[PDB]
């Protein structure tokens, strides 16, 4: 199976910052990659467009994907509110890794995080399913607006998103 | 100025540390689950006729980061040790928190209150007598709470302030 590529156009207080694109590892986690792909195109009628990165912790990660409650507690998958951990083949090996947020085993929805450092203690607990292809400097720039506990000092949004390949 | 008390709320994930703290500070119940990274709050209150400032650290229950707690345990003056009455694992976790506080502070006299939360829920699995006995063995108060109904919320935090006051004057 061929790995698709999706993009987010990131905005800061409504002003463009830049584009981040992601390779999705459909060749290892097809169901998890397909969820993120479909949420990025919006083709099911809902998805990431307009949602925010609610937690940015410099040195660690940027987390977003709550397009249902917009408060860090929500989100849903294309399969229902939650779906199972597909596998843990891929690991949190360094900056750029794209991985599923969760609230314990088998609670994947739509929330995700982009690592800005290696976060190996999450291995085997969070499903890694992609990596930044272009625009890692934009993810780095998003760290300008984070904090120790992740509260953001400006509103960081996915102004647009979709599929490139 | 009024005395400031550095209170720290600890316990396993999901027991209601944030719900209790937000009830105290903001007078509403958070029904959704927003697992905490680390949050701080401040409130002035009157306890036993003396106005004081509560500085409350609401900590994460995440088991993965137990080593990261030492820093805030050294800084904190008193600890609310919270479990959920419908979660026996959370009650067993209490011992590890108490021992960690005792180790990090190097003292048996650390101001502490044992809090059994979620007393509005019907599915009790931790006996009240179990919790009472544990608190007695530690020599600390035990308070039953519900962040949902607000039962015992003020009592838990105010009792902890009283324990700090007794400790500072002992
Ligand atoms: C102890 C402090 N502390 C740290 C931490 C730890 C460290 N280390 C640990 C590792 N050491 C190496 C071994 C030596 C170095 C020092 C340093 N400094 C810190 C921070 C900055 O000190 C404040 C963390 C951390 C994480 C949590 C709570 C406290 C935490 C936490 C709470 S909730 C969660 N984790 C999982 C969360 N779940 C939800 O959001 C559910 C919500 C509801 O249902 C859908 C949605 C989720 O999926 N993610 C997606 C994945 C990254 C993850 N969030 C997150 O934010 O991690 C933050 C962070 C910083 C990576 C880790
Ligand atoms: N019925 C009931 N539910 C409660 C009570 N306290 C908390 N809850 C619920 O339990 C869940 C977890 O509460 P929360 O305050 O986030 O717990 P926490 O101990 O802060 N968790 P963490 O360590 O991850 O930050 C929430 O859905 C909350 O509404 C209570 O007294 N009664
Ligand atoms: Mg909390």
């Amino acid at each position: 199976m061929v790995n698709p590529t999706v993009f987010f156009d990131i905005a800061v207080d409504g002003e463009p910052l830049g584009r981040v694109s992601f390779e999705l590892f459909a060749d290892k986690v097809p169901k998890t990659a397909e969820n993120f792909r479909a949420l990025s195109t919006g083709e099911k009628g809902f998805g990431y467009k307009g949602s925010c990165f609610h937690r940015i912790i410099p040195g660690f990660m940027c987390q977003g994907g709550d397009f249902t409650r917009h408060n860090g507690t929500g989100g849903k998958s294309i399969y229902g509110e939650k779906f199972e951990d597909e596998n843990f083949i891929l690991k949190h090996t360094g900056p750029g890794i794209l991985s599923m947020a969760n609230a314990g085993p088998n609670t994947n929805g739509s929330q995700f995080f982009i690592c800005t450092a290696k976060t190996e203690w999450l291995d085997g607990k969070h499903v890694v399913f992609g990596k930044v292809k272009e625009g890692m400097n934009i993810v780095e720039a998003m760290e300008r607006f984070g904090s120790r506990n992740g509260k953001t000092s400006k509103k960081i949004t996915i102004a647009d998103c979709g599929q490139l390949e | 100025s009024m005395t400031e008390y550095k209170l720290v709320v600890v316990g396993a994930c999901g027991v209601g540390k944030s719900a209790l703290t937000i009830q105290l500070i903001q007078n509403h119940f958070v029904d959704e689950y927003d697992p905490t990274i680390e949050d701080s709050y401040r409130k002035q209150v009157v306890i036993d006729g003396e106005t004081c400032l509560l500085d409350i650290l609401d900590t994460a229950g995440q088991e993965e980061y137990s080593a990261m707690r030492d820093q805030y345990m050294r800084t904190g003056e008193g600890f609310l040790c919270v479990f959920a009455i419908n979660n026996t694992k959370s009650f067993e976790d209490i011992h590890h928190y108490r021992e960690q506080i005792k180790r990090v502070k190097d003292s048996e006299d650390v101001p502490m209150v044992l809090v059994g939360n979620k007393c509005d829920l019907p599915s009790r699995t931790v006996d009240t007598k179990q919790a009472q006995d544990l608190a007695r063995s530690y020599g600390i108060p035990f308070i039953e709470t519900s962040a949902k109904t607000r039962q015992g919320v003020d009592d838990a935090f105010y009792t902890l302030v009283r324990e700090i006051r007794k400790h500072k004057e002992k």
